[PDB]
């Protein structure tokens, strides 16, 4: 399956050239790195074309990187049942930037990317239903970011004043504990 | 002394099959939640005497 | 695929048709509502009980167990995986273990390896025993649920006699099981396995042949080939519609090569197909999990964990060797690291293909932490497919896509 | 407690540092006599998840999860457990929690 | 608020220098943290200070802080200078050493 | 500087030649494992753990931190030389010898301080096999009686020497060695006594096992618990680079971190260990004196009766010790503004104000180093900034010569006595001296003791002389962390103490704790300990100690460094800049600046210099002009090590050395 | 792009499902274009559940947060509405559909401006746009019977409650750090009396933050 | 503090485990008793190990 991942993936990058970015094949898996502009296209292809039958979407989700100039990657899980394979492709996405959305091609792709949005922030466009789907009502922010805290900014409480669940700022009876365990130590590379 | 047998944890009644105790180990009690004897934190205000904290000795004038 | 505007067979078009729909009657379904699972609030539009939209409102038990994921080792994130598709733990322990494994390069002993086989297949009976005696209770019988649920109750307790605990076990890890099975217990799944294939009989003499039944789940909620690839399905969802497809044959894992069952499918993928698949399957599980525990007592006595470098030591050597006393300190604190990379590790969960997508980073943490769920994708698709039908099928529909929420919403 | 009645517990905190659910708060001094022992040990037993994970952690089989399951409280701080109160159930329970040990043993 | 940009130092209680390589932006403690009551616990209504993230360079980290408009303070690194001994362990037995090397 | 090429593993890296391989591993970025080498001490090679293959030598693996890259043999042609440190024969050799140290090493880890960051558990996970062959008894060893610092488990100890090594090379003392031999060889003090070191805390660093831990943070948290703030010590003036450790609300301890300009990676005992004093005698609420009683008082009461006894009065304005930069800035700007007095020069030191060349000096303390002449001028070292007379003692062993003017004292190296009074200090400024003798590196260090006098001026005088004759530099060494940073930002007055005082009805004592203000005048004291400042005061504002803000300190060669906040006062202590804002509106003369951002912007405006964090300013020459001396003897700053300053004099444990070393001493 | 059917889908899963059940302010919403009034470069996301970004420190607030706004309100058929910071107009158009007249006031020409081509060009004529500070409103026309603030406060200035009238209702969003209450006011007595209606978040607008100086 | 438990040993090195079968004990420990006071303590258990100077035989 390593050789079959490997020819399957210059398959893509020549039939592809524009779309593809570069391929890897690394623990058994085949991923694909498409440019933004043409991530559509290319998925389009990936369902379609006879040697890559990819037409189950296991699920779209993003990656938060803020040490990068794109901070997020939205990665594509794609599974074919007849070619019996898998393929992951990833984007690389700027923050504002939107995001073609793929229900064009996959109608279950609608709730993933609404839970992109919701849980990252990121926009999608030709999207029709694009609004959050995990979090509360009117809820501030978009939790898996890793610059938004574990627990969130506001807490919710039922006021005898107003008789209503209301939200109120965060107060933690014991704080958060955050141990680092990680040791100073890497460990060799033996040849 | 009969937790165990009754949960079938253990095939033997204790009758036949006693359990080995300490002389540390200290008498059973049951769940007493609604009543004056049940555990509550040493600041609780059930206490009447609910323990006062601090970090840090604060100076005194003289 | 709109059907607001009615149409009639002889034309005719009403003069309130013709108004923009302004004053639909909208209705919550759920979230408190026994065919709801206590926490789907799906809002109905209904034209004479005909339902024309349905629009599921889900995170009502979203917990962000994907970010409390981010500042937990990984040995401490594994009980998360036991409390999304809550009804059969350890099979969404599997899918953590085994992405742990791949990028850690890791090889688990053989007796593990029988032991995860025999409480997946535990763990598939427990969810369709639920799934099937649930259904039928939603569709109006009552009697089901009790037969099923003293069944369940016999697994659970085989759960605790594995672990500790009925439910949340924490007992497959990363690097094998936590701890081996009494022979006693051995020989009580063999036991329990003999008279299990008869409650099966009375279900299905209770249910399957009963006209009323028929009636409630026949033709109901057709799925094609193609609406399956639309929609991302898995499991019973797409071998109801006749396509033999089953991740321990297509793509093995474990040992499942070496098991001998057969995968059912339907031919019309409607509800009373999916009831059929999963009557089968529990007795399909039944007899790998007699299967399990002979090849189990004919193993050599050996451990069930890797041990090494990603697993702590045996308490007796713990006390006795500093190596491990070491290895105990070290790997309960900050645990292994896990080489940097990214996998995705899926399983056959009783509900349809689970996967994790972890991205590891070379530290004790994971970086991040998907899990895919198949009811995610299921229940997305209920517009689809309850559009055209009365309000009476919607329970049945909700039953037959097998929709847990521990693990729609994480 | 050990046989002699000493505490087992050394507040090495391993316990506290593997808990999934953060379940655990220790403090610890040297005793008078020098001894390495706890001032505070709580378990927060509505944070807590059941896991088991401390009494694996624990090298000294300190702190265990007994066969107790009947303890429904009317008053949420009831289950706050301070160190008295866990060690006050040891006491009590010690005779059963002993004969589980050493049946499990051998898979331990 | 005011973030801190900074490298973290070698833990002194060991000699290696694998948690030394990346930078951190840090949301310090931003108000006291309280005694709880009931139990004694650590109480804090600060869940900013729950987040740390790790950049590989400087630059990234300053970068971050600017385009989110977050007011940073960056504390530069002290790196230990190699002590290359021109003797090396020859030194310890040079005949004008002050004293006998103790092994 | 003729780099060479040597190929580890498969990085080819340029070195200076006398690098030892285990260094140029470092440069490529290769981790070497290790227990015995330590970057500043003596190469040791008995732990074996960094032994590596070298290509083509002998089959014997190499300690690398022994070998330098110069012994290396060539490679043919002239290739580089090339050494593996991934080889099947270093996995083995490094299996081997962590067996070894592992056989009789007991299974403490769970009673052990060391646990969680251990660099024996660390690197037997990370190379070491995960399993034990050992079936025999395992050897046990007596415990040492090193005194309340250093709590010892002696059968932790992997025989490393680090602490015979640092407390002979570095400290100075001659206490510890390995007696007997073989396996029974056992590290000890000498007849079981306790160290007699001001620098012995660093053992417990240097120790790489549980073996030699803390005896005040025994058991109280593991590492993995603490939070860490990197930030800088005022103990004394040097400002140490430092790691506060804080769990909730509370310092759990100290710990040194690298500066190679300052500290190098070692604290003194009192900066290490006065974090017990943190939190006792704390001055947390205002109080006010009535009828001879200091009462509590609540923050808007206590302001307006500080307010009340202000204004219209003459006031004098005196600033501490441990004063940062900014607070000595914000109350020059109040109390100069209603036309009064500020003085920073508590302790009567006649340092020029205006000349920084002259309270500060020409000489970084890195030049320490490489002096191979160094004058000391009535100033104990070992006293004021013993991690600077370490430094001092490294210069001697590499041959520097040492002149001391001053009563003899234990400086832990040998010294010329030049003598004891100011005619000895006449005598060196107007010698002689040879153009050979005057191109070598040579510094002049100038205590507070000598200058405290009348004559202190014309003391410095000589010694800039003294300096401009020899081109050395010159070092004024301080005793305050907030002396040359109040200086800096012109906090002085014409006359010092006596003449910011004279005729003062306020006094305003922001944490000037070494000099009585005699009664009379109304003293309102702003600090964070009760001592003598708060006992005289009539109104105490309580104010954050160092850990509690941020703040900025000058250290003794001018480098400006920020201290962070770990942690935040008790009870109602505020930030001391803010204590003086809020009183400056209730006189009626609001301080234009709403936020310690805003009070650093308008710092900097005036002291441009403190905006250059960590950097050493370059100070005009401008030699003192008048040479009238004295005749007395030099007498030294410091009188007891352990408790000079509040926060030091609240600590059980400073009293307690204090106590030792008196009992020593008689 | 069929716009109509992203529209009645914002107003069935984010409109209807949150407790607004006014059927002017639900047949305003299936109506008027919200992509016409935001800016060009928006019009794709026109109808996403979140506030839409129109200027610096300035958003089109969420469909969910204005459905709510306007259905508690109640706005009557003889009704004056002060509608302070329109941006694009949006919310005009949408009050204008209930209201007998929107005084519409924003404080960027720019933004002022294009509210009046968008207004004309959907033929609605019941709203008067007027530029100028929004913490002013427009007294030139006050009193009104209801104000609508499209921003987050963190106080309403007296000069822009007085021009309510007795028994008018001012509805706005308060901001307390990261927490946002929607409060409903009633004129009584001359007082503004303000209560709890349901938590949203937007960004503070303009002129109506609070004075924050030095605390000890 | 009086020691939960003494015994007298005729060894100036002892081993302790918590006296425990099998695993139940705590880690197991080699501790020295000094010459000088005769007696050590478990760092696990608390136990006492006194030594018997008459009959204490020297290895
Ligand atoms: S059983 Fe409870 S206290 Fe113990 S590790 Fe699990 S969650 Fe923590
Ligand atoms: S209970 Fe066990 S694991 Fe927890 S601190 Fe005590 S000895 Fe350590
Ligand atoms: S020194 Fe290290 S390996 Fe030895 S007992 Fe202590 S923590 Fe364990
Ligand atoms: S006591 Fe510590 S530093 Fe000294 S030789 Fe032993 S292990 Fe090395
Ligand atoms: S580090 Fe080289 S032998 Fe110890
Ligand atoms: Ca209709
Ligand atoms: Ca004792
Ligand atoms: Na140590
Ligand atoms: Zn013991």
């Amino acid at each position: 399956s390593d050789e079959a991942l490997l020819e399957l993936a210059e398959h893509i990058a020549l039939r592809r050239e524009n779309d593809v970015i570069s391929t890897q094949v690394a623990f058994g898996e085949l991923t694909v790195n498409a440019t933004l502009s043409g991530v559509i296209g290319l998925i389009e292809f990936l369902r379609n074309d006879p040697n890559c039958r990819f037409s189950t979407l296991i699920d779209i989700t993003a990656v938060d990187n803020p040490a990068r100039p794109a901070r997020f990657d939205v990665v594509y899980h794609l599974l074919s049942m007849y070619q019996n394979q898998r393929i992951r492709v990833k984007v690389q996405v700027r923050e504002d930037e939107l995001v073609p959305s793929l229900i064009g091609v996959f109608p279950g792709a609608n709730w993933y990317e609404r839970e992109v949005f919701d849980l990252f922030g990121i926009l999608f466009s030709g999207h029709s239903d694009l609004r959050r789907i995990l979090t509360d009502y009117g809820f501030r922010g978009h939790p898996l970011r890793k610059d938004f805290p574990t627990t969130g900014y506001v807490e919710v409480r039922w006021s005898d004043i107003e008789k209503r669940v209301v939200y109120e700022p965060v107060n933690l009876v014991q704080e958060y504990r955050q141990f680092d365990f990680l040791s100073p130590w890497e460990g060799a590379k033996y040849v | 002394e009969w937790h165990g047998w009754l949960h079938h944890t253990y095939k033997e009644p204790p009758t036949a099959a006693p359990l080995a105790h300490k002389p540390w180990e200290k008498p059973h009690e049951p769940n007493l939640t609604g009543s004056s004897g049940a555990y509550h934190p040493a600041g609780s205000l059930y206490r009447a005497q609910p323990v006062e904290r601090r970090d840090y000795d604060a100076w005194q004038p003289e | 695929g709109d059907i607001r505007k009615n149409s009639y067979d002889d034309g005719s078009m009403d003069a309130l048709t013709g108004e923009q729909s302004i004053r639909n009657f909208n209705i919550n379904f759920g979230p408190q509502h026994p065919a709801a699972h206590g926490v789907l609030r799906m809002v109905l539009e209904l034209d004479g009980e005909i339902v024309e939209r349905a629009d599921p409102h889900i995170g009502l038990l979203h917990r962000g167990t994907e970010k409390l994921m981010e500042s937990r080792t990984y040995l401490q994130n594994l009980p998360y995986l036991d409390r999304l598709d809550y009804v059969a733990p350890m099979n969404q322990e599997h899918a953590w273990c085994l992405a742990i494994e791949r990028l850690t390069g890791t090889v688990i002993p053989r007796r593990a390896s029988l032991i995860r086989v025999l409480y997946s297949e535990i763990g598939r009976i427990l969810n369709h025993l639920m799934g099937v005696t649930t259904g039928a209770m939603d569709v109006g019988a009552l009697t089901p649920p009790l037969w099923g649920f003293e069944a369940r109750e016999e697994l659970m307790i085989f759960y605790e006699r594995a672990c500790g605990a009925r439910l949340h076990a924490a007992y497959f890890r990363p690097g094998g099981v936590h701890q081996d099975l009494p022979p006693d217990l051995l020989d009580d799944i063999e036991e329990w396995c003999e008279r299990f294939p008869k409650l099966v009989d009375d279900l299905d003499t209770l249910l399957t042949e009963n006209r009323i039944f028929k009636q409630r789940l026949v033709d109901i909620g057709i799925v094609t080939e193609a609406d399956a690839l639309d929609w991302g399905y898995t499991g019973v969802m797409v071998r109801g519609s006749g396509l033999a497809w089953d991740l321990r044959r297509s793509q093995p894992y474990e040992c499942y090569d070496e098991f001998d069952f057969q995968i059912p499918v339907g031919r019309n993928g409607d509800c009373y197909d999916r009831y059929l698949c999963r009557m089968a399957e529990m007795r399909e599980s039944c007899k790998i999990m007699q299967q399990a525990v002979q090849k189990l007592r004919a193993e050599p006595a050996g451990d069930v964990l890797a041990r090494g470098k990603l697993t702590p030591p045996r308490r007796a050597e713990m006390k006795r060797d500093m190596e491990s006393l070491i290895h105990h300190f070290k790997l309960y604190t900050e645990g292994f690291k896990v080489p940097a990379g990214e996998v995705y590790a899926a399983v056959e969960a009783p509900k349809g293909e689970f996967g994790v997508y972890l991205v590891a980073d070379g530290t004790n943490k994971p970086w991040r932490a998907k899990l895919r769920a198949p009811g995610f994708a299921h229940l997305q698709s209920i517009d689809w497919m309850s559009r055209g039908h009365m309000l009476a099928d919607v329970p049945a529909i909700i039953a037959t896509l097998d929709i847990v929420f521990g693990e729609v919403d994480r | 407690r050990y046989p002699n009645g000493e505490e087992r517990c050394i507040a090495c905190k391993l316990c506290e540092a593997v808990c999934p659910a953060q379940a655990i708060t220790i403090d610890a001094e040297p005793r008078e006599d020098g001894s390495r022992r706890t001032t505070r040990y709580d378990i927060d037993m509505t944070k807590c998840i059941y896991c088991g994970f401390c009494q694996e952690a624990c090298p000294v089989d300190a702190i265990v999860e007994g066969p107790n399951f009947e303890y429904a409280t009317e008053t949420r701080e009831e289950l706050f457990y301070d160190k008295q109160k866990l060690l006050a159930n040891g006491e009590r329970w010690e005779a059963e929690i002993a004969r589980n040990l050493q049946l499990d043993a051998p898979y331990r | 608020m005011r973030v801190r940009i900074y490298k973290p130092a070698r833990n002194a209680m060991q000699s290696g220098t694998a948690r030394t390589r990346n930078w951190v932006l840090d949301f310090p403690p931003a108000d006291p943290r309280a005694i709880d009551p009931l139990m004694g616990w650590t109480s804090s209504d600060d869940t900013q200070s729950q987040v740390r993230l790790r950049f590989e360079t400087r630059k990234q980290a300053e970068d971050y802080a600017r385009e989110h408009g977050l007011d940073y303070e960056v504390i530069e690194p002290h790196t230990r200078a190699a002590n290359i001994r021109p003797r090396g362990y020859g030194e310890n037995f040079a005949s004008d050493r002050r004293a006998p090397w103790t092994h | 500087a003729d780099l060479r090429k040597i190929k580890i593993d498969d990085t080819i890296i340029e070195v200076d030649p006398n690098m030892t391989l285990i260094q140029a591993c470092e440069m490529a970025g290769i981790e070497v494992p290790r227990f015995c080498y330590h970057e500043r001490l003596s190469i040791a090679g008995n732990c074996r753990m960094c032994l590596v293959e070298v290509v083509g030598g002998p089959p014997k693996p190499a300690a690398s931190c022994a070998m330098q890259v110069k012994d290396l043999r060539p490679g043919p042609e002239g290739a580089p030389s090339e050494i593996r440190t991934n080889s099947p024969m270093v996995k083995k050799a490094r299996e081997g010898v962590m067996e070894f140290l592992l056989i009789n090493h007991p299974l403490d880890c769970p009673i052990c301080d060391q646990g969680g960051e251990c660099d024996l558990q660390d690197q037997a996970m990370a190379y070491g096999v995960d399993f034990s062959r050992y079936r025999e008894p395992k050897r046990a060893t007596e415990d040492l009686n090193l005194g309340p610092l250093v709590e010892t488990h002696m059968t932790r100890c992997i025989s490393c020497t680090r602490c015979v090594r640092f407390t002979t090379e570095v400290a100075g003392i001659t206490q510890m060695g390995q007696t007997g031999r073989g396996e029974d060889s056992e590290i000890t003090s000498y007849l079981n006594q306790t160290l007699e070191s001001n620098m012995q805390g660093n053992i417990i660093d240097l120790c790489p096992v549980g073996a030699l831990v803390s005896k005040p943070y025994a058991f109280t948290a593991r590492p993995w618990e603490l939070t860490k703030t990197e930030s800088i010590d005022v103990m004394d003036a040097l400002g140490s680079s430092i790691r506060i450790d804080t769990k909730g609300r509370e310092v759990m301890r100290i710990l040194p971190r690298n500066h190679d300009g300052v500290n190098e990676e070692w604290i003194s005992d009192k900066t290490r260990f006065v974090w017990d004093g943190l939190r006792r005698q704390r001055l947390d609420r205002p109080y006010i004196r009535e009828n001879g009683r200091l009462r509590p008082a609540s923050w808007p009461e206590a302001l307006e009766a500080a307010a009340r006894a202000m204004k219209g009065k003459k006031i004098a304005g005196l600033i501490g010790d441990l004063v940062p930069a900014e607070a000595a800035f914000s109350l020059k700007q109040l109390v100069e503004g209603l036309g009064g007095k500020v003085e920073c020069r508590v302790d009567g030191a006649r340092l020029p104000a205006g000349n920084r060349s002259a309270y500060v000096g020409t000489a970084r303390i890195e030049d320490i180093d490489d002096a191979e002449m160094i004058q000391l001028i009535g100033t104990n070292p070992r006293d004021e900034a013993p991690v600077l007379n370490a430094r001092i003692r490294k210069a001697w062993s590499k041959g520097a010569k040492v002149g001391l003017v001053g009563e003899p004292v234990d400086l832990t190296y040998d010294y010329a006595h030049v003598g004891t009074d100011r005619a000895a200090l006449e005598s060196l400024s107007s010698r002689e001296i040879s153009d050979e003798t005057k191109a070598r590196p040579s510094i002049v260090i100038v205590g507070q003791g000598a200058i405290r006098e009348a004559d202190g001026e014309a003391v410095l005088a000589h010694a800039m002389k003294l300096a401009e004759n020899s081109n050395s530099g010159l070092l004024i060494l301080h005793t305050a962390a907030g002396r040359v940073g109040a200086m800096d930002v012109g906090a002085v007055t014409e006359g010092g103490l006596l003449a910011a005082i004279d005729g003062a009805e306020v006094v305003y004592n922001l944490g000037a704790d070494e000099v009585d203000i005699d009664q009379g005048p109304f003293v309102i004291y702003q600090g964070s300990h009760g001592d003598r400042g708060a006992h005289r005061a009539d109104i105490i504002l309580p104010g954050a100690c160092y850990t509690e803000e941020s703040g900025l300190f000058v250290n003794t060669e001018g480098r400006p460094q920020l201290a962070m906040r770990a942690n935040f006062a008790p009870g109602e202590g505020k930030e001391n800049w803010a204590i003086l804002r809020a009183l400056s509106a209730e006189l009626g003369a609001t301080q234009p600046w709403d936020s310690l951002a805003g009070l650093r912007r308008k710092l900097v405006e005036a002291v441009p210099h403190l905006a250059q964090i960590d950097q050493v300013p370059q100070n005009e020459w401008q030699p003192l002009g008048r040479f009238d001396l004295g005749q007395a003897s030099f007498r030294y700053a410091i009188r007891d090590f352990y408790l000079t300053n509040p926060i030091a004099r609240s600590s059980p444990l400073m009293g307690e050395l204090s106590a030792m070393a008196a009992a020593r001493k008689a | 792009t069929d716009f109509a059917q992203r529209r009645t889908m914002m107003v069935d899963t984010q409109v209807r499902p949150n407790e607004v059940t006014s059927y002017p302010v639900i047949e305003a919403m299936l109506n008027v274009p919200r992509e016409q009034f935001v800016p060009e470069s928006r019009r794709d996301v026109a109808y996403v559940g979140n506030n839409i970004d129109l200027a610096p420190g300035r958003v089109l607030l969420e469909p969910r947060t204005l459905g709510k706004m306007m259905d508690i309100l109640n706005l009557q058929n003889g009704d004056l509405v002060l509608d302070v910071g329109c941006g694009y107009g949006y919310s005009a158009a949408v009050m204008a559909r209930i209201a007998e007249a929107v005084v519409a006031v924003e404080e960027d020409a720019a933004m002022a401006a294009e509210a009046e081509g968008r207004l004309a060009a959907q033929d609605v004529f019941n709203v008067a746009v007027v530029q100028g500070a929004l913490a002013e409103g427009c007294p030139g026309q006050a009193p009104y019977d209801a104000i609508l603030i499209e921003g987050a406060v963190e106080q309403v200035p007296e000069a822009l409650t007085e021009q309510l009238r007795e028994g008018g209702r001012i509805v706005a969003l308060f901001r307390e750090g990261n927490l946002g209450i929607v409060r409903l006011g009633h004129k009584l007595d001359g007082r503004v009396n303000w209560r709890f209606a349901f938590n949203a978040v937007a960004p503070l607008l303009p002129g109506f933050a609070r004075p924050r100086g030095f605390v000890l | 503090i009086p020691a939960p438990e003494i015994q007298t040993v005729t060894s100036w090195k002892v081993a302790c485990d918590g006296d425990e079968a099998r695993g139940l004990g705590h880690p197991r420990v080699w501790l020295a008793i000094p010459r000088d006071t005769g007696w050590v303590e478990c760092g696990y258990c608390d136990k006492r190990f006194v030594i018997d100077r008459e009959h204490a035989h020297d290895d």
